[PDB]
């Protein structure tokens, strides 16, 4: 009558972490970063549009000054 | 106003083939109710410990929360216990 039987306990392996603590931080403070380095170009870009689209005014006028006293200069010469 | 409770059990013995399980079956399809819970010999034993009182723990949960939520107007709940 030497028929033993058992019962089973489990234990639970350790989650999926204690590597997401030490890239993970650094990781966001980059990504803060760079967050902030984007916000500066979009500002930079903004002005810089700005900048050529007033730029592109003072050409065009000065475009049609010097065609019109070329045409008028040419037309009394003559 | 008799203020009496309900029996809450029934055992039948005997020797084999004299009409057993017929009796608890016609029992269980007699009554308006729930669809019986059967219990198959030693269907609950679990190798895990605290595991095969849990199984018994789960045959009562349904019972329990009627009782608490409609009180003295719940169905009945039936159990089959073979062998
Ligand atoms: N009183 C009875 N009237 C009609 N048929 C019966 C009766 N008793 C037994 N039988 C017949 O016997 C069959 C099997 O009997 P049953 O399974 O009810 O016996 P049991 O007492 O559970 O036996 P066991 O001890 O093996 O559990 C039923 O399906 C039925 O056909």
């Amino acid at each position: 009558d030497m028929r033993n039987e058992l019962e089973e306990m489990q234990r639970r392996a350790d989650q999926l972490a204690d590597e997401s603590l030490e890239s993970t931080r650094r990781m966001l403070q980059l990504v803060e970063e760079s967050k902030d380095a984007g916000i500066r170009t979009l500002v930079m870009l903004d002005e810089q549009g700005e900048q050529l689209e007033r730029i592109e005014e003072g050409m065009d006028q000065i475009n049609k000054d010097m065609k019109e006293a070329e045409k008028n200069l040419t037309d009394l010469g003559k | 106003q008799m203020g009496c409770k309900h029996v809450k059990g029934i055992l039948l013995y005997g020797p084999p083939g004299c009409g057993k399980t017929l009796l608890a079956r016609q029992i269980g399809k007699m009554l308006n109710a729930r669809e019986p819970k059967v219990v198959n010999g030693p269907e609950i034993l679990n190798k895990y410990v605290g595991e095969s009182e849990a199984n018994i723990r789960k045959l009562f949960a349904d019972a329990e929360e009627e009782q608490r939520r409609l009180g003295a107007n719940s169905g009945l709940h039936i159990i089959i216990f073979d062998e």
